[PDB]
RNA sequence: CUAAGAAAUUCACGGCGGGCUUGAUGUCCGCGUCUACCUG
């Protein structure tokens, strides 16, 4: 929730065979809760050694190709399928399918740690990027590099360095390599403004979101429905009373999804690059869990 | 009230394209016939120009036509600006003529400054100027260039007789046509330097030549009215008076000594600058061009 | 080389060196030297004033030729003018 | 510590035979492109 100190940037993360469904309702870009959890896993694998602290992520989505086709029919799309191995009898398998995606992003992180003085500002980005070429980030692998020209060198910017003109100069000196993507940010503001405008007919929030994308009317950007966390319905459990959990140290709450809406900006028309670092507000006071981007506008 | 949008000024003091020749010294009385100098190759090759081996003196010939009617704009957009401009130029003319500007032009006509890189190395440079009314000559002049200083502003009898002729031309009294010729003893076979073209020389009737606008530049090195440092002395009159050979840019618009700001408070708020700046603004209106927004 | 509007800054001194400096180019005599009075020899542009550092009668008597004439438009370790220099 | 962890869809193929796209037509009429310039 607090301010970043260093915008560590990963240069080009080619991803193979990552997830595409990500909710009961969407099918597009993978849920950025995965991008929220991915850097917490990255800090848990690295950030204790180099003595740093990571909280926020941005996404740029250099490209995105799904795996869909249409069997000479509707404009709706069917998905890709994977052949499953045989059972004990060796006859068939009750195949359950899910989507795939070849997406290619390059995230920019956010550093809070004191360990920028003892370690030099290029070793801390030559170790983190070298670690994250050995881990998964949505359900797909992370690919290595070919033999061509190399944008595989990353960067490491400090937003505290320089004055305001120097900040707005190195911001463009970073954005010059990040341009052909489309940054994605939360849009939690206009839903609770559009609600009271649409409160005359029906106040159900899924209906408000479903007709904010369906002469024709106007869309003031590229609106998009995303997951936005989890609402909880079951109470807390004990750490060591539930059966079939991933561990036995943390309590459990059964949860349903929470759908909100985002926006696919260009990297230029943002105010600054501390506005799109996906934190996660996590009030547990009989509450819920979200992951958003404060200072969004 | 306000200024003009688009102004143009047809140029005055119009030179020509100077042709070049050769010959021997003390044969220069018969200078209506001389075998012209041709361009030759570096036998990647480029083009040079060299005198014949028997000849030693370059002869450069051009004609200069003086039009007059200085303050009349060749294109304007408002009569309330145009009458003010012509009124101000008329009040400049009736106070003092072009006579100082005329003798400053006639000095650059006197010393062979239009021989740009052929002046140095020479040791006897004599120009001859014939003002003609018909196809025959009407008034002759025969100077010596090196006896006149390249920075020294003298006041002779012949040069003042030339200056009154040029000032009468600039005021718009008669017709001026000066058939300027210039003899320079350079020596046998020395590298004459004509103008340069995209990398090659500049011939017209298979004979090397200077560009017209280069001689038009050399004829208007009169600006000794610097704000900066008069150690350079004279310079070619320009708005934002600049030197490409030295990279500087005198009369910066941060100072109030450029051309456009001078014209602005000189015709709109009617703030007369010094006579040494009225000379500069009128001398810049002589060369003409595209002014206004 | 004074402030001239026509020639270059490094053009006029290069012109008046051996050809325009004909007394220093083909003068005749091996009892003098053309030393740089203010030539900055660390930036590759070291032409300010080539002083004719000679003897009493060599530079004072044997240097009164007309090679210095016509220069009113601009006038006013051991390494010298020999075949050892990079310009 | 990521609706994370997991996964071989494969084999073979004869598109093929036939054809009239015709007929005719008014693109008219008027016009200002100027002003300058150092290639070493």
């Amino acid at each position: 929730v607090t301010d970043p100190e260093a915008l560590l940037l990963l240069p080009r993360l080619s991803i193979q065979n990552a997830n595409a469904i990500s909710s009961p309702l969407t099918w597009g870009f993978p849920s950025p809760g995965a991008f929220t959890g991915f850097v917490h896993a990255l800090q848990r694998r690295v950030g204790i050694s180099l003595d740093i602290e990571l909280d926020g992520v941005g996404i740029v989505c250099h490209r995105f190709e799904a795996q869909i086709s249409q069997p000479a029919g509707k404009r709706t799309k069917v998905f890709n399928l994977t052949r499953n191995p045989l059972n004990r009898d060796g006859s068939t398998a009750a195949i359950v399918e899910e989507g795939r995606a070849h997406l290619e992003v390059s995230l920019l992180l956010g550093v809070h740690g004191d360990g920028l003085d003892d370690h030099p500002a290029q070793e801390i980005a030559r170790q983190v990027q070298e670690q994250a070429g050995a881990m998964r980030l949505a359900g797909g692998s992370i690919l290595p590099w070919c033999n061509e020209r190399f944008p595989a060198p990353n960067a490491e910017l400090l937003m505290l360095g320089g004055s305001d003109e120097q900040r707005r100069k190195n911001q463009r000196r970073l954005t010059r390599r990040l341009l052909p993507g489309f940054a994605l940010v939360s849009r939690e503001a206009l839903l609770q403004q559009h609600l009271e405008t649409l409160r005359t007919t029906l106040p159900e929030a899924t209906t408000l979101d479903a007709l904010l994308d369906l002469q024709v009317r106007d869309k003031p950007g590229w609106l998009v429905p995303i997951p936005a966390g989890y609402n909880a319905l079951s109470p807390l459990y004990l750490p060591g009373e539930v059966r079939n959990a991933r561990d036995r140290e943390t309590p459990l709450r059964f949860v349903e999804n929470l759908f909100g809406l985002g926006e696919w900006l260009s990297p230029h028309r943002v105010a600054a690059l501390s506005d799109l670092l996906w934190y996660h507000h996590a009030e547990p006071d009989k509450g819920l869990y979200r992951w958003s981007t404060p200072r969004f506008v | 009230l306000s200024t003009a949008s688009v102004l143009a000024f047809e140029r005055k003091l119009d030179p020509s394209d100077a042709l070049m020749s050769a010959g021997a010294w003390a044969q220069r009385d018969a200078s209506q016939e001389w075998p012209a100098v041709t361009v030759r190759e570096k036998s990647q090759t480029v083009d040079v120009a060299n005198l014949p081996s028997d000849a030693d003196t370059l002869k450069v010939r051009f004609t200069l036509r003086v039009l007059g009617g200085a303050g009349t704009p060749s294109a304007c957009n408002d009569a309330a600006y145009r009458d003010k401009l012509l009124q101000t130029v008329a009040t400049y003319v009736n106070d003092q003529g072009f006579a100082e500007l005329a003798r400053r032009y006639a000095h650059n006509l006197a010393n062979a400054r239009f021989l740009w890189r052929n002046r140095v190395g020479a040791e006897a440079v004599e120009v001859r100027i014939n003002h003609i009314r018909q196809g025959e000559v009407a008034r002759a002049w025969r100077f010596d260039a090196l006896a006149i200083g390249l920075r020294d502003f003298k006041a002779d009898a012949e040069l003042d007789a030339l200056a009154e002729l040029i000032a009468s031309g600039l005021s718009g009294s008669g017709h001026v046509l000066l058939e300027v010729v210039a003899f320079a003893r350079i020596g046998d076979g020395q590298e004459v330097f004509p103008s340069q073209e995209l990398k090659t020389l500049y011939s017209v009737r298979d004979a090397a030549a200077i560009h017209s606008q280069k001689i038009g530049n050399a004829l208007r090195t009169i600006d000794t009215w610097y704000p900066d440092e008069d150690g350079l002395g004279p310079i070619a009159v320009e708005p934002y008076g600049s030197v490409t050979s030295q990279g500087k840019a005198y009369r910066q618009p941060k100072q109030k000594l450029d051309f456009y700001t001078l014209l602005d408070n000189w015709v709109l708020r009617d703030e007369a600058p010094a006579v040494e700046q009225q000379h500069y603004v009128i001398a810049n209106l002589i060369r003409g061009g595209v002014f206004g927004e | 080389l004074r402030p001239d509007p026509e020639f270059p800054p490094a053009q006029l001194m290069s012109v008046l060196f051996g050809k325009l400096h004909q007394a220093l180019v083909a003068q005749g005599g091996d009892r003098i030297g053309v030393s740089f009075p203010d030539l900055d020899e660390s930036r590759s542009r070291l032409g300010e004033r080539l002083r004719i550092h000679a003897s009493a009668d060599d530079l004072r008597a044997l240097l009164a030729r007309p090679w210095l004439e016509g220069l009113r438009d601009h006038l006013q370790r051991q390494v010298s003018r020999v075949q050892a220099k990079s310009n």
